[PDB]
């Protein structure tokens, strides 16, 4: 299915 | 100078933690546009001014086919926005989550528009740290149109190096894993990621948790289905080579390695960046304001200085 993915930034 | 009461907004096209994309129709006109907003004090608090800077600076810059050119870049007291040209027929997350896989042909099309975006990237001394389904679009025609250019970084030729620890979970490359500086080659790494999601039909690594995510990413051997060309086992296992110094691209000659691969052997590099191939698919979207290949989830949503100094613009075309 795998869900929504979401960036970053440290 | 551009203002916010120039466009109409009609619906949510994407959300996420730090800005919403809407669809606009500029009232002059009577042309659609996709608008990323940006909060400011949520920009400013959290220390991303350099990033989101970057972000219109490679917006401005870039004049590709398979990159989402930037119309007017502009800002009011609290907001930062950008005004792209809008995707027709949406992320190629939504197709690939519909049809669950891609043909091995299918996957070579996409995969070869975004080698392209990612050659002339790193021609122009961009690396672009974000490639994943949720950033590669299609426009109405069904070519590829990468969005997103918020962790982009400028000045980076040959081997130069970047520092920053960023990019998405699940895409990340085992070096970026590690301490002190990457190349270039992350971005391939994350092309390897998008293909084996294309042609496999799931991620090459996968946890909930994100420590135990990185350890598959640094630690697990890739996995392939036993009926996959050896062309395509190649290439996935030459992408997602964990060293970037032994990774298809991760040498000297950057794009030419990927570009030579045997999987690739089909394709005529001048005819994929002047649009001159077939698309393997063509949205059916039968008016602009047609958003059918969004989720739901987000277009069924209502929608009630010195600093910022390289932001600001307005197109030639
Ligand atoms: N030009 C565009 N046309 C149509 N839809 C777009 C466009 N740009 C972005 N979107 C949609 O809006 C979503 C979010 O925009 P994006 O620019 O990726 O925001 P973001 O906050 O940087 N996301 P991320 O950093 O990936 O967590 C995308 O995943 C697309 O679905
Ligand atoms: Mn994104
Ligand atoms: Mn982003």
């Amino acid at each position: 299915g795998r869900p929504r993915t979401t960036s970053f930034a440290e | 100078k551009v203002t916010m009461n120039d466009f109409d907004y009609l619906k949510l096209l994407g959300k996420g933690t730090f800005g919403k994309v809407i669809l606009v129709r500029e009232k002059a006109t009577g042309r659609y546009y996709a608008m990323k907003i940006l909060r400011k004090e949520v920009i400013i608090a959290k220390d991303e001014v350099a990033h989101t800077v970057t972000e219109s600076r490679v917006l401005q810059n870039t004049r590709h086919p398979f990159l989402t050119a930037l119309k007017y870049a502009f800002q009011t007291h609290d907001r930062l926005c950008f005004v792209m040209e809008y995707a027709n027929g949406g992320e190629l997350f939504f197709h690939l989550s519909r049809e669950r896989v891609f043909t091995e042909e299918r996957a070579r099309f996409y995969g070869a528009e975004i080698v392209s975006a990612l050659e002339y990237l790193h021609s122009r001394d961009v690396v672009y740290r974000d490639i994943k389904l949720e950033n590669l679009m299609l426009d109405k025609d069904g070519h590829i149109k990468i969005t997103d250019f918020g962790l982009c970084k400028e000045g980076i030729s040959d081997g130069a190096t970047m520092k920053t620890f960023c990019g998405t979970p699940e895409y990340l490359a085992p070096e970026v894993l590690e301490d002190n500086d990457y190349g270039r080659a992350v971005d391939w790494w994350g092309l390897g990621v998008v293909m084996y999601e294309m042609m496999c039909g799931r991620l090459p690594f996968y946890n909930q948790d994100h420590e135990r995510l990185f350890e598959l990413i640094l630690m697990e051997e890739i996995r392939f289905p036993r009926t996959l060309s050896p062309e395509a086992k190649s290439l996935l296992a030459g992408l997602l080579k964990k060293d970037p110094k032994q990774r298809l691209g991760g040498g000297p000659s950057d794009a030419k390695e990927v570009m030579e691969h045997r999987f690739f052997l089909s394709i005529n590099w001048q005819d994929v960046v002047q649009k001159k191939l077939l698309p393997p698919f063509k949205p059916q979207v039968t008016s602009e304001v047609d958003t059918r290949y969004f989720d739901d989830e987000f277009t069924a949503q209502s929608i009630t200085q010195e600093m910022f100094e390289d932001f600001d613009y307005i197109a030639d075309w």
